[PDB]
């Protein structure tokens, strides 16, 4: 009787089945369990089974028969995951029944190559100006979200997701972006307004949620990423882009310590394990941008992290911050004044981050960027008290609070008005409220103007001349 | 199955049954024991072994014993003869005014409703707590997360809701009181009785207790959390009732399954802290929530274990969060009552939409006047002060004003006080702050502000002042 | 004026430590904690939880 | 496996089936020992947290029945005792003689009176095992205690079946402090205040003996002793005995409290227990956490502590009053056994060198002094002036705050200062420092109406001595009256006051 | 053990890239517990220090080539009492700290210049031109740290003004670092521009001699040699 194959749960702590036998199962194995479970005999001691189990018992009681499922892990992958909240079995946890996701794949497959890559010369937006702006991105890409709470951060995920609503909905096939939202311990209820929210916000027809919410077990939280992972190259390497948005990875990792000390296969630093670098590290390097091979496509990874007190020099956050080809550093300060962004924008990140992203944008920002910095740094001048004047209306130019994506042509427009001081010849707070009004008039109007600059993927100085006019007509014309 | 204490060694019991065993979690009732000494299976040890956790004293207890599985976890009276009693882990009327005669019991490991199965929506409720509404507005299911001193007057901030909502709200409530202290829960009862939350004459009340205090084994102590999490659920679900659930205090579980975790002879990771921190939250907290047949509310008080919050105890409790009162020791120190941090004393689920849109913009204004102006606080500090620049300094002002302002006095502790207290409508709230806002209390000072509830007897306490 | 105001600085000067005076020896306390928090936190980890118990 | 065991004078007859002995069961042999932790095979019927005897009339007490040894805890020293020893049960756990012939002594806890009478030991013991009373066995706190500290009396009034916090530093006068009241307790004691009819506890954990010897040289000479147990666990000690102490006062406190008497421990502390205990813990290698202490040193207190109380009729309302002490290091209270013991007392007393310094003695930090309690914990005696007073001096402190660009800024606020000095000069005590809540507040009172708010600081004291001679020896009539009212009332306060205005007149002048 | 073929057998003066010794080391000490073995402090393998000597000794400059060694090293939280770097300069000729502080200063080079060492260097070896070039420098600027405690009172242009003077020189020199980068058209725009070692001395050496002292300051920024900067204030105005 297969003590080589199929076990007796020797003890079971209560989550690591120390399973007598099983020996003739291949390390890595997911085994079913006589509780129904799943596990998987991730560790192949030299007498026993230390099972993972993939489950919750009270059901195990010792003895019970382990069995093979004879494979290692795969989860199922498609594309019908959209429009879909799994979990990671490839269960539906929607209750949409079961998904449309039927290939599988091993969530154990690794990092692209070099040449099946092909680097990031894609543009990644957001419909958030600053990110869009001032992360100068592309898509492949990791690019950390990390600050504490949805403190927008939430939301921040979302704008983006619903922005990309226009695009997907859009015939953008190269902004045919599958979001997958892996919801990594995340309260049931917060999901489900998110769900809710984004179902709304109807994103989620091109949309995996993979929900992992806070009850969830631990090697499941854990799974979770991975699986989405499987399932995000399912569109990668099949051309499309897929945004795989792994949220968040510290509460996977916690999962997972635990889930070793449960091994009791030891801590490491901040009695985190050692792997754990490592561990992202694998996951993420399995995210890429490819080569022409797998469509050109892409699986951009907007991992997070919620910091606990804005710590970083925190070994995980180290680790992943040394992966990560930048940040999204969100600062409360200026969220909890209402600024929404909140950022810090200084801690915000993007080592290289032009490279893969569009001259329109490209034509204002960096030279404002570069006026922010002015404006910012002198913790009076004309100049100095203009930057301040400038920025300020600039802050509230790339003040988009949470719930406002965009179209990027809008986005533009609006900057290259503030790039011109137009608004500092205004009150501040009515750069908001001009803003609002001036975009539908822009819209009205020179949505002919926007579609063509959305059209030359730069900014047009004809396009400048006419918009100039726009602006200064709309700017001069609802000054006041 | 009956099993044999194989070792005490403290109260993780290891048995080792002999009948075969259950499975894990099924409580056990050790044989000899004097009462009812229930030891739940926690773990197969293995080799029908079992560690198991004795709730009850073990003293005196002749090892070798014998242990009859009582062959399932541990099942505590259920319906609503249980409001208006004060109920311990295993049932058991603490109360002590007899029996609770149920006709349900329930084993106290209830669960989470699957996706679909959850009311995917909030609410706003709110609170009339200027501070409250303000920064935390309310909903329903919503677990609230607590900081700061028990009797600072966190604890009896708690009460002073309780005071006006349980009342006011029908939807019934839990109290639990995780290694409570005996004492407040008996002053209380004496209070409660009395305050007719707590009807005797009518065995029910609107509110069922429990208290599982610091006396008792942290298994007790941990446990009697799922015991009255147990109950909520059926409340919601099977008798509508929307309950506001009071936790005092989760840290004080969680010491308890902590400790616990140690004597588990587990791995309890950083700090000491369990392992499985945060699955028995995960677990328990998915327990809560806003289900279509109601709403388990949660007022959760967390003390903060050696008053760190970046510790992951309270690291943790920020995932299941709704609303977060983070009352400031410094603000409280400052003789400030309630003792806020301004900072995180939220609701994500303050927007625009939820709460005014100007609730909202009044309060991010205001949210950012404090924010700001705590920016200077540490120039200030440093550095005397005054060459800011006085719109600052008014901000700043109006601020330690808006502090002062918050500073809301409290009848429960006017005993204390002397302080009236005041439960205010929103939109004098609203208005308190947007008045402000205009600053119009130019003349009148800090402390014209302390203490008030709506914002002209503020004015008008200038007045007293003069 | 001139006078005043130098003496004012002395004041002002004065005031400033004061200040520092207590914060100095605020941190310094601080820092003890930060310290041992350390210390302690690394013994602990010395104390198995990096050994026996890896 | 265990080389233990595999003893071969252990094996080496199993094997041979030439196996019995010691009773392994009921008794043990000793495995191993070392680290006061007598393995100590056998032991199986073995009761739990059973006292047993070692062969070295060590106690020993099982601690974690182990399938195949125990545990346990030694009650000596193990160079009093050695390897394979045989540890006989005393098959009982550990109760601890209690009963009421203990009040004159100064015992070990284990209840041998090392004062030098040996123990009159009590007939009765009382279960360390026995637990703390429930909520409805509760009725509350009510029955003030007055320590004859008038700051104290007055501001953090003090009920009784409390549980305060005494935090303070090295001797920063703490002791004194205690010994004021300890006086103070005794004309209650030589009352038949059966109110207050208040067993004095002191537990002294860790005190090297000669600082027990002067304290309860004191207590002798306070003669307090009387009604007074010493629970002495000195420096000199194995440390459970130290760690045993308050369970074993705990134990004996309880019994008055349920007989209706009113008990009163002193823990003099738990801090060093903590740091023992821990400390066996992790000997026992059994788990620290948190500052390294193992987490249910908050179990082992919350669970001491809960056994003080103020108690329901069916325990003759009485009381087990708690005024546990730990002596803070500089104020630290996140320092974790701290943080706990906050949330536990129902206030807390810090103590202030500064202050100290300033020869105020006591040292109080009365801002953080807090009676959680507050109301239930006085008399309105004390109520009426104190009540007015300590806002006042509220206003005072918030002002002595507010005191140095000028407070002459208003009147009131260097009034504040004025007049809050006075009640400074009187809230320092001297040492040895008892005192009667009449005069107390009569010299309140005084300040209150602020005659002494008329007066030099210096001579407030003065006044005060001079005005409590003043009283003792007039307005007897008065202080008799006070008591007897039970509060100042209204006549006494006229001819108090007309004794104050008169008094003052002839202190100042 | 390709590139000491090269070394010894190619001959060939090996430029060594490694990026990060600092994931090895990691590597090791991840596995360090999971080898059953203490880790250590910090974290790390116990072993740490020959795992790094000997293979920082398994490198060199025989008389049978060179394998210099451009060895990157990821700085945790640019803690470098962090054991790994704590190490490492033993086995380093030429430390260079990277400064992210001056990175955040905008520059870029971002270098931490005095962190960037070489124990090395000489009035000898480099010329005491080039030492004492540096060695005023250093000094200065790190004298300029000390002024900075006085601008925090005293403002953006308000001191005693000989320090005035070098502040501004500091200020100049700052920018006189930063170089643009041909690649990095994504960091810099700009187009790398290259010094000549002399030209850089003199560089220096020319502004220590203030001859731009008159010039801006910032007219010194993203630079290559030291004359174009004098150009480029033109190109301002």
């Amino acid at each position: 009787v297969d003590l080589e194959e199929t076990g007796r749960v020797l003890s079971i702590g209560d989550g690591i089945a120390r399973v007598h036998g099983l020996r003739n199962v291949q390390a890595e194995e997911m085994v079913e369990f006589s509780s129904g479970l799943k596990g998987m005999s991730l560790n192949l001691e030299p007498d026993n089974v230390g099972v993972v189990v993939f489950g919750n018992d009270k059901l195990i009681k010792e003895g019970d028969i382990v069995k093979r499922t004879g494979a290692i892990v795969d989860v199922p992958v498609g594309e019908e995951l959209l429009g879909r909240v799994v979990d990671a079995l490839g269960n539906a946890i929607d209750g949409k029944g079961p998904i449309g996701s039927k290939a599988r794949r091993r969530v154990g497959l690794k990092a692209p190559g070099i040449i099946p890559r092909i680097s990031v010369r894609e543009p990644m937006q957001t419909g958030i100006k600053a990110v869009d702006s001032l992360v100068p991105i592309g898509r492949g890409q990791r690019e950390l979200i990390i600050g504490d709470r949805q403190t927008g951060k939430t939301s921040i995920a979302i704008d983006t997701i619903i922005n990309q609503k226009r695009f997907n909905d859009g015939t953008d096939e190269k902004k045919k972006l599958y979001c997958i939202y892996v919801a990594i311990g995340q309260k049931r209820s917060t999901v489900a307004q998110l769900v809710k929210r984004l179902t709304d916000a109807d994103a989620m027809k091109y949309t995996i949620v993979v929900s992992a919410t806070a009850s969830d077990a631990a090697p499941l939280q854990y799974l979770a990423p991975y699986s989405g992972c499987s399932m995000g190259e399912y569109f990668r390497d099949n051309g499309k882009h897929a945004l795989i948005i792994y949220d968040d990875l510290s509460k996977q990792a916690v999962a997972y310590r635990q889930m070793s000390l449960l091994l009791r296969r030891p801590p490491g630093r901040e009695a985190y394990p050692g792997d754990v670098f490592y561990l992202h590290s694998r996951l993420l390097e399995r995210a890429a941008k490819m080569n022409d091979a797998f469509g050109g496509g892409s699986l951009t990874a907007l991992p997070v992290i919620e910091t606990q007190a804005g710590d970083v020099s925190a070994y995980i956050p180290t680790n992943v911050i040394s992966i990560t080809d930048g940040q999204i550093f969100l600062e409360t300060e200026l969220f909890y004044k209402g600024i929404r962004p909140a950022i810090n924008v200084g801690l915000s990140v993007s080592r290289v981050g032009s490279a893969a992203q569009t001259r329109a944008m490209k034509q204002v920002a960096g030279t404002m960027k570069l006026e922010l910095a002015q404006y910012r740094e002198v913790a009076l001048d004309a100049a100095t008290q203009q930057l301040l004047s400038r920025g300020v209306r600039l802050t509230e130019l790339l003040k988009q609070g949470q719930y406002s994506p965009m179209a990027i042509e809008e986005q533009v427009a609006v900057i290259y008005a503030g790039v011109r001081g137009y608004l500092d010849k205004l009150e501040p707070s009515k750069i908001t409220k001009f803003e609002n009004a001036f975009l539908s008039h822009v819209i009205s109007q020179h949505q002919a103007l926007l579609g063509k600059i959305r059209t030359d993927g730069k900014i047009s100085e004809e396009s400048d001349a006419k918009l100039k006019e726009i602006v200064t007509n709309f700017l001069a014309g609802f000054e006041a | 199955t009956t099993g044999r204490i194989v070792a005490v060694i403290g109260a993780v019991v290891d048995v080792q049954f002999d009948e075969g065993l259950p499975p894990i979690l099924n409580a056990l009732e050790v044989q000899g024991r004097e009462t009812r000494l229930v030891l739940e299976v926690a773990q197969h040890l293995g080799e029908s072994t079992v560690r198991t956790i004795a709730m009850d004293g073990t003293e005196g207890l002749v090892r070798g014993q014998k242990v009859l599985d009582s062959g399932a976890p541990i099942r505590i009276p259920v319906g609503p003869e249980t409001l208006g009693r004060i109920m311990n882990v295993i049932g058991e009327p603490i109360d002590e005014r007899g029996p609770i005669k149920t006709k349900q019991f329930a084993a106290i490991h209830a669960e989470a409703p699957e996706f679909v199965e959850m009311s995917v929506e909030q609410e706003i409720l709110v609170t009339g707590i200027k501070v409250v509404d303000l920064l935390a507005p309310y909903a329903k299911g919503g677990k609230i997360g607590l900081f700061g001193g028990a009797g600072v007057g966190k604890t009896v901030l708690i009460m002073e809701l309780i005071n006006n909502v349980a009342k006011a709200h029908g939807g019934y409530s839990v109290f639990a009181g995780v290694g409570e202290r005996t004492r407040e829960g008996n002053d209380l009862y004496h209070e409660m009785i009395e305050s007719g939350v707590i009807n005797l004459k009518d065995a029910t009340s609107k509110v069922a207790l429990v208290y599982g205090q610091m006396n008792e084994p942290p298994g007790a102590r941990a446990r009697v959390a799922l015991t009255g999490l147990t109950v909520a659920e059926y409340f919601r679900d099977q008798e509508g009732q929307d309950v506001l659930l009071f936790i005092d205090n989760i840290f004080r579980f969680t010491q308890a399954g902590s400790e616990v975790s140690a004597l588990l002879g587990r791995i309890p990771s950083a700090v000491g802290y369990q392992p499985t921190l945060a699955t028995d939250m995960g677990t328990m907290q998915e327990r809560i929530t806003t289900t279509k047949k109601g709403s388990i509310t949660s007022v959760q008080a967390i003390y903060v274990p050696a008053d760190d919050l970046t510790d992951p105890a309270p690291a943790t409790t920020f995932a299941h969060l709704d609303a977060t009162t983070v009352l400031s020791r410094a603000i409280a120190e400052l003789g400030i009552y309630p003792a806020v941090d301004p900072l995180d004393s939220t609701s994500r689920i303050m927007d625009p939409n939820i709460v005014g849109s100007e609730h909202y913009d009044v309060a991010r204004g205001v949210q950012k006047i404090l924010q700001d102006y705590k920016s200077l606080q540490d120039i200030i500090a440093i550095l005397g002060m005054d060459e800011l620049s006085e719109e600052d300094k008014l901000t700043v002002s109006r601020a330690r004003k808006i502090q002062r302002f918050l500073s809301q006095p409290f009848q429960v502790a006017e005993v204390f006080t002397g302080h009236l207290g005041k439960l205010v409508p929103l939109k004098e709230t609203i208005k308190g702050f947007q008045q402000i806002l205009a600053g119009e209390y130019d003349h009148l000072p800090e402390q014209a502000f302390y203490m008030v509830g709506p914002i002209e007897e503020a004015v008008a306490k200038a007045d007293k002042l003069a | 004026s001139t006078t005043s105001e130098q003496s004012a600085r002395m004041t002002a000067m004065d005031n400033a430590s004061k200040n520092a005076s207590e914060m100095i020896d605020k941190l310094t306390l601080t820092f003890n904690r930060t310290r041992q928090a350390v210390i302690t936190k690394e013994l602990i980890e010395i104390i198995s939880g990096a050994a026996a118990l890896d």
